[PDB]
DNA sequence: ATACTGTGGACCAGAACCCTGATAAATGCAACGCTCATAGCGGGCAGACG
């Protein structure tokens, strides 16, 4: 409900001159950079080492909600949203009259005149109804919810009294129905509006061809730049009737309503649109930018995207007895283990600190992402070894398997942590030691040798000068150190 | 359905569902298949059957019968998994959990039965007092349906009688104890029932689970086999101790009745086929006539050890 | 719809020794402890006898609801259908293969359409049948819904997959038609089960006679303990040839299905009884048992004496107002807590807050007139004027 | 009987609170099929899943309406109210009631 | 897509007061025609700088907007609108009240005044053509582009009818009657607003029932023109056998005029003619035989070729590019290409591409033949056929087509995308090499800036090499305090 | 039915104050099809669009509403105006109505 | 010690199949039609007086 003033911008280009709809979006100068400046991540220090353990339990926990890396995919999707965005408009221009008007001057022009030859071949919906199948697991919806939440959902024009709705989000459920699509579209109109459209609009006497011709009407009337289905892999075909008029109703979702339309499935839903996907007929449309997991090799060499996510993953680690360099041999290891799926590959990583902090030694090994690949990946066997084998159709049964109530485990597996008895050398050496700020210079040279003679000579130096910054008191730690 | 009943000991998975719509007044023959499976496409098999998982669906909330153990010790599948292949027998059950019926006897490819040979329901004379004084009940059981033995291991012939699988191929049929069981004469050839004795204990054996020799571990074995007790010359089949072993062992109608003719006189026969480098799948009858002729004090699943090891 | 996993006793009767189905149920308990066990009251508590009026007029018409006591009779009818469906489970033990000739015979009368079919002379059915009779508005329903209450509904076992049904209760539709009662049976076993059997096996257009022996059957398909029918008298009023034809079928099924059958009804559904089993009769309660007062009620007054929630009351009781109770109510379980709620409405709206015996019969002859010409039957007391009307004492 | 076993479901899918009855006047006689019939219906209607009923009618229903004690327990589960016109003479005083009717 | 009617006189004496004709845009000579549909990108002067991926989909977008028109092309112009203003004559709405006329005709000729009189004139058969030529020759793009000046629905008011002019149907790969038959349909509720699938189109009829209610449906509404594309899938499918095939497009006599066009590669021509009955109603109005360009004419190149080419070349989007063309690359493109008009776009989208990747940034022959050896691969006997010239080398290999074009632009474009960038700070990471730099540095980070931190890390090895890490620490702290 | 959703799609989006529909009459009972059904239809007409409708209609269409009018439930609508010719005979006496329009 | 002959392994090619689409015929099943029992009704017959 940001309803922010239209003000219009200018924007250089022939066609998008002068259109009360388009100005109001952002500019799309430096977007590039914008586009590219979805990166965030936790801050992380070296204080929030020495806390208790569930404090450091607590901040794992809170990983794979606040990380997200862009990648090459990213880029080519963002722009391509772009275009379906801002060239939506070119048609409903408000000033200016419609297209109808427009045609039909043109056949009057045409006819006598001197106007010799007039195009009538108009706008294809008015962009391509993007199909984004892909693998489940790899990342799409957060993708679309973030890439999509930049631009302001609702822009309240000033002399003209209507509501530029931006985007929408329909969103299917375990076995859904035809009709529930239609319903839940005017349901989710409300949220965005405030209105009360499934009052007048929403009751289930109508039919079906009904539901669709109130939506023509309604979409009409609001400016709509965007209708994303989601969760085509979660429907039902029997229940809802015959599988082959899916693809029916869908094409007529597409041809009625006229906004650009953007569903996103699964292999598994390909088989619906696979009859219009082959042929390269104009009019069926659905273009699809196909979802591949990470490779790990390109010409022979290892791929620059694996180890750029790799590095930049491992650097979130918080281990007590953590080496800096990662070793070749697990970076060989986990990619055999997880395929390259990118939610079970930060999944592993995040079970595998719980599973060390508590089982002994705080480090991480080949063994330890074995354990827990034989732990917590029981529903994903299968499609990960049909992933291994390559052939479509072993990919395409193992479909839409997703591992359930993670978080659930997550609880217990803090709880578990928080009932422990026994302690580690180092937490009884930071325990002992007047760890404010003095424990840095501990923690950076551990180490080199034992601390047994360390404990009381950085006691020694800072009781000879209470008054001292680090960077003085690193060079004579060190002195005394070395004699 | 909320009430499935539980197999019994060592019987097939269609007398299972049989009795699934025998229990609850189940007279049309498709509302069993609408209710059991919910299409009324699924064919009816005896041996090798699919769709399997949806008949586990219904067992699901005990927790012991699973996808594996209904297929190891429910059907006649172990019959083919160790001795054509250890791929083909990882993947046979992928390939049979799920709705593909065509494949399942094309991609094991022996059951190119064509004409349904000796698919007529069969039973025991002796074996249904048994089932009947220990339960009440009476079943098809796995030791009847034997692929090629028409005999039951322990004694006697099975009672054929004129119906076919091909008569109603949408149809499961339980035995009836109204249905009158008629004794006759029983003509028996002791060689064909100490075959059957031979090859039953193979049918529930745990260390079938995984056992399967290689092609050419095949060929390395019955090479040195061969080789061991002077069965080869050098570098030729001798032809004849081969011969007269199995001659020795078994008489000729008992051939006739396996339909496994020698030929000694045409080049092609199947003894010699065996012997030569393997490349397609071979049925337990080979084996066994041949593990049985070259050496007879040596059980199944110690000579699958043996033929394995080395 | 209680689902609830099974663990067995060890019951002491040598009968009982093997069977899972008789031996998962919760133990018979002695007359003693039985007794304690089915009355319940209210919570009462004196916090809410200063506050408001209306707070108040709720929990005073929240008595009839939630307050129930053991008369003598109910401690014999809940002995009696303790041994009734415990006795309905020797002939069907599953163990020893007694189910599977029970089950196996069933499918040979769904063939052939008649119900002396009988495949296994071995099978053996062992079951029982009662009618309770009684004066309307005695609480009969209610008897039969806290004394079969122990008994959990629906219990599921893991050796076997069945899922015992202990207890099934269904009415007569009011026409008394052949089909609806066999259409109501396949509606109460849908319910208490969560299941779909009325489609597959109504929907489909069959004759009476195999609709009969599909009942015989799905009921063994499960482990039925009781079917219990209640408003047995709309079988009088169906078509010729009817009137018998149930009550041979609910015979039949007794006899050679082996499940038991307890019928209730008003006392005018007697006549086509013994238009032509246990019988028990079922009065209203009366004070003058022989040469002295009853004691049971005086404990019952007293027991609903103490739940008054007014202000100002009489702590002790008067004999007075246990006369005005007996020679306006009759003593038929209805009337009379229906009776004293109004009047203490009554009492709680006017002002007057305590319960006089005036106040009862004002309220008496003003706000129960429907009621009151069969009642000058009772009070009355002449037995030919008594006997016309119906559902009275005969 | 199918409607109304039927009609349980969809009283129990709605959470429905009270069902109210009115012009029961016309069921005296007709083509019901027999009163003491259509009064098993009325009684019959309590398989209906809780839901009180109200009924309204006018003074020549109950005579004829309620005449078996079954069905006149039922009828008055909770008291029967009946109504009557405004008397102009209480006790030979005049009603406030009524005057403040008319002047109002 | 209901544009209103409004009516212009023509020349030609035989269309004098029909609607249907006169509804429709005016004659125009052949040249203009052909000259009128010729179309390029925009290509704005300053857009050489920008983002990789921005040109990239500008370069993506180049097959679908370059068309260049040619000879043949005005000829196929001519016969369409021949065929589609030449079987409108047969049915004319506008009729004046007959009933009169034909009445006092037949009393004349009764009453023996007159000797003869033509009562009812019934129509006879319908026009045809079949367009055949190489997969690839632009059969299609030159046919959505053809056919796109003429309105598809019109309205008259006056009247109520709706005038489908054209209408377009291709067969699947299954090859089956009944899929074009219902496909039809699909296409003609899909032009229209309306149900017909399922109103005519049920399980219930046979395929002479649904053949027998096009004639219905096709006379309701006024058509134009029925062209089917793709009829190579109908040679030897499951559809009957040939006998069938011959015999359902000697039937489709049957519907009302709508002069039909059929459209089909080399191969199909002998399946589909082999009886003399049907090659007459093939080549009915003509047969147009379509042949890829070649780079000579008779001893001196082919100007076509020559204009084709260097219109295509200024299109291109590089930062430093040769306006003017070596003749080389030109000769490269005759030979790799050698005529076909789909694979000599695509070599260049292709190029072009592969260039931005490895930033040679400049279209060469060795880039060519780079390409071509390593994309193109399937296409090799076409062309291999098409270098020797014999006839039935040629026809042999006819029908060939790149698959997954598609998907691997797509792979291109995330190739280019990944490129990245590299800030000097963080290249500075890259310059510590030895495992025990980038140690020394992950445990420095914290006190230090990486500006100063890096160099006096780096000429602490340059002098001192064989001395180890603890050791290390105590001389870079010396430099890094002074 | 589209057309009766998007006709009060329609009169919500303007500002519309009387719908007034002219001449019942003429409307064929053949392929219309059930009087019932045609009552269905104007109640239903009357209830989506949401704003106040008047009916004019032949004696002839009292026929069809028959159903309809005969109820007095609240809610039902439909109040009936009768139209006559002028009468002359009211109380004994000729009207003035009639004289003074014959003269006029 | 090399030409002659068996021979095992690798290899052409016709053939049973068998899968699928196009078309006619048997058929189960909601869709009215029918039957049965039940309650009020207007022309006809006995009646009856001036
Ligand atoms: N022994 C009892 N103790 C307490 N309350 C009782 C007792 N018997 C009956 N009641 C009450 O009386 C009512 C029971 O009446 P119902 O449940 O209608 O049974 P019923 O109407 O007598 O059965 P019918 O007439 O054969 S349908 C409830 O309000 C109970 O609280
Ligand atoms: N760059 C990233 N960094 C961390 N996690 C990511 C990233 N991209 C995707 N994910 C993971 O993808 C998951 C959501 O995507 P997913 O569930 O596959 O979509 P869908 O629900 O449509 O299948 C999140 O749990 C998130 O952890
Ligand atoms: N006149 C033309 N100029 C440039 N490119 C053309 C022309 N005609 C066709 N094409 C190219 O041909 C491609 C389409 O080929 P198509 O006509 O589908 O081949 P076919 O006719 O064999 O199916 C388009 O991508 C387009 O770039
Ligand atoms: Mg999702
Ligand atoms: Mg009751
Ligand atoms: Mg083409
Ligand atoms: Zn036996």
């Amino acid at each position: 409900a940001t309803r922010i003033q239209a003000v219009y911008r200018d924007t250089g280009v022939e066609a998008y001159r002068d259109n009360p709809f388009i100005e109001a979006l952002p500019p799309l100068q430096e977007s590039v950079n914008s586009a590219a400046s979805l990166k965030s991540s936790l801050q992380l220090t070296s204080s929030d080492l020495q806390k208790s353990r569930v404090i450091r339990a607590h901040t794992i926990c809170r990983i794979p909600d606040d990380y997200f890396q862009p990648l090459g995919t990213h880029l080519l999707l963002s722009e391509r949203i772009s275009v379906m965005i801002r060239g939506g408009y070119v048609g409903r221009n408000p000033k200016t009259g419609d297209l109808q008007k427009h045609l039909q001057n043109g056949y009057e022009r045409v006819q006598t005149g001197e106007l010799e030859t007039f195009r009538f071949e108009e706008a294809r919906s008015t962009a391509q109804s993007l199909l984004l199948i892909g693998c489940s697991g790899s990342g799409k919806t957060t993708s679309l919810h973030r890439i999509l939440a930049t631009y302001p959902q609702v822009i309240y024009h000033r002399e003209l009294n209507v509501e530029q709705v931006v985007y929408l989000k329909i969103d299917c459920s375990h076995n859904g129905s035809l009709k529930e699509i239609c319903l839940n579209f005017f349901r989710a109109l409300d949220r965005a509006l405030g209105s009360n459209y499934e009052r007048r609009y929403g009751l289930k006497r109508h039919g079906i061809e009904t539901m669709l011709a109130l939506m023509s009407q309604i979409a009409n009337a609001h400016a709509l730049g965007l209708l994303v289905i989601d969760e085509i892999q979660h429907l039902s075909r029997s229940r809802s009737g015959g599988s082959q008029e899916m693809l029916n109703f869908f094409v007529t979702m597409v041809n009625i309503i006229g906004v650009p339309v953007m569903l996103i499935g699964t292999p598994k839903a390909r088989e619906i649109f696979e009859a219009d996907l082959r042929s390269a007929r104009r009019g069926a449309g659905f273009g699809a930018i196909f979802w591949d997991p990470i490779q790990q090799t390109q010409r022979g060499k290892p791929n620059q995207e694996w180890i750029a996510f790799t590095d930049n993953l491992w650097q979130l680690q918080l281990l007590q007895r953590k080496d800096a360099l990662l070793s070749d041999e697990v970076r060989d290891v986990w990619y055999e283990l997880s395929q390259g799926v990118m939610d079970i590959v930060v999944k592993l990583f995040v079970l595998a600190q719980l599973r060390a902090l508590a089982l002994g030694n705080e480090r991480i090994t080949a063994g330890l992402l074995r354990q827990v690949y034989q732990d917590e990946l029981k529903p994903v066997h299968p499609m990960l070894e049909a992933l291994r084998s390559g052939i479509p159709e072993r990919i395409a049964r193992y479909s839409d398997l997703v591992v359930p109530e993670i978080d659930k485990r997550l609880i217990q597996l803090q709880l578990d942590i928080a009932a422990i008895q026994e302690q580690t050398p180092e937490e009884k050496a930071l325990q002992e030691l007047d760890t404010e700020d003095q424990r840095h210079l501990y923690l950076m040279l551990k180490e080199d040798y034992d601390s047994s003679l360390l404990i009381p000579t950085i006691k020694k130096a800072f009781s000879q000068n209470p008054t001292m910054t680090r960077q003085k008191l690193l060079p004579l730690v060190l002195q005394w150190l070395m004699e | 359905m909320r009430n499935f009943p539980v197999p019994y000991s060592n019987e097939l998975i269609y007398s299972t569902i049989a009795r699934a719509g025998v229990y609850q007044g189940i007279v049309s023959p498709k509302q069993l298949l609408d209710e059991v499976y919910g299409n009324r496409k699924v064919v009816a098999t005896l041996g090798l059957p699919s769709h399997l998982g949806v008949i586990a669906r219904h067992l699901h909330q005990t927790g012991r019968y699973a996808v594996q153990q209904l297929i190891y010790e429910h059907t006649l599948f172990p019959l083919y998994a160790p001795f054509v292949g250890k791929e083909r027998r990882d993947e046979a059950i992928r390939l049979m959990e799920y709705q593909a019926q065509g494949a399942v006897h094309l991609m094991l490819g022996v059951a190119a039965s064509r004409v349904k040979s000796d698919n007529r329901f069969r039973y025991c004379p002796d074996c249904v007092a048994l089932q009947l004084n220990r339960y009440g009940e009476a079943f098809w059981q796995r030791d009847w349906y034997l692929p090629a033995l028409p005999y039951c291991p322990k004694h006697g012939a099975l009672v054929f009688f004129d119906r076919a699988v091909d008569d109603h191929r949408h149809q499961f049929w339980a035995l009836g104890h109204t249905e009158l069981l008629s004794d006759y004469p029983k003509d028996s050839l002791s060689q064909l029932t100490a075959l059957a004795a031979y090859i039953a204990p193979l049918l529930d054996a745990p260390r079938a689970q995984e056992l399967s020799p290689s092609l050419e571990q095949w060929t390395l074995f019955y090479q040195r086999l061969a080789q061991d007790l002077g069965l080869t010359k050098s570098k030729h089949i001798r032809h004849d101790l081969v011969a007269e072993r199995v001659r020795q062992t078994f008489s000729d109608e008992a051939l006739e009745k396996l339909d496994l003719k020698l030929a000694e006189n045409k080049d092609t026969c199947w003894l010699k086929s065996i012997f030569r480098k393997h490349r397609k799948a071979f049925s337990y009858l080979q084996h066994s006539i041949v593990w049985q002729a070259l050496l007879p004090k040596l059980t199944v699943i110690e000579a699958l050890q043996q033929a394995s090891a080395l």
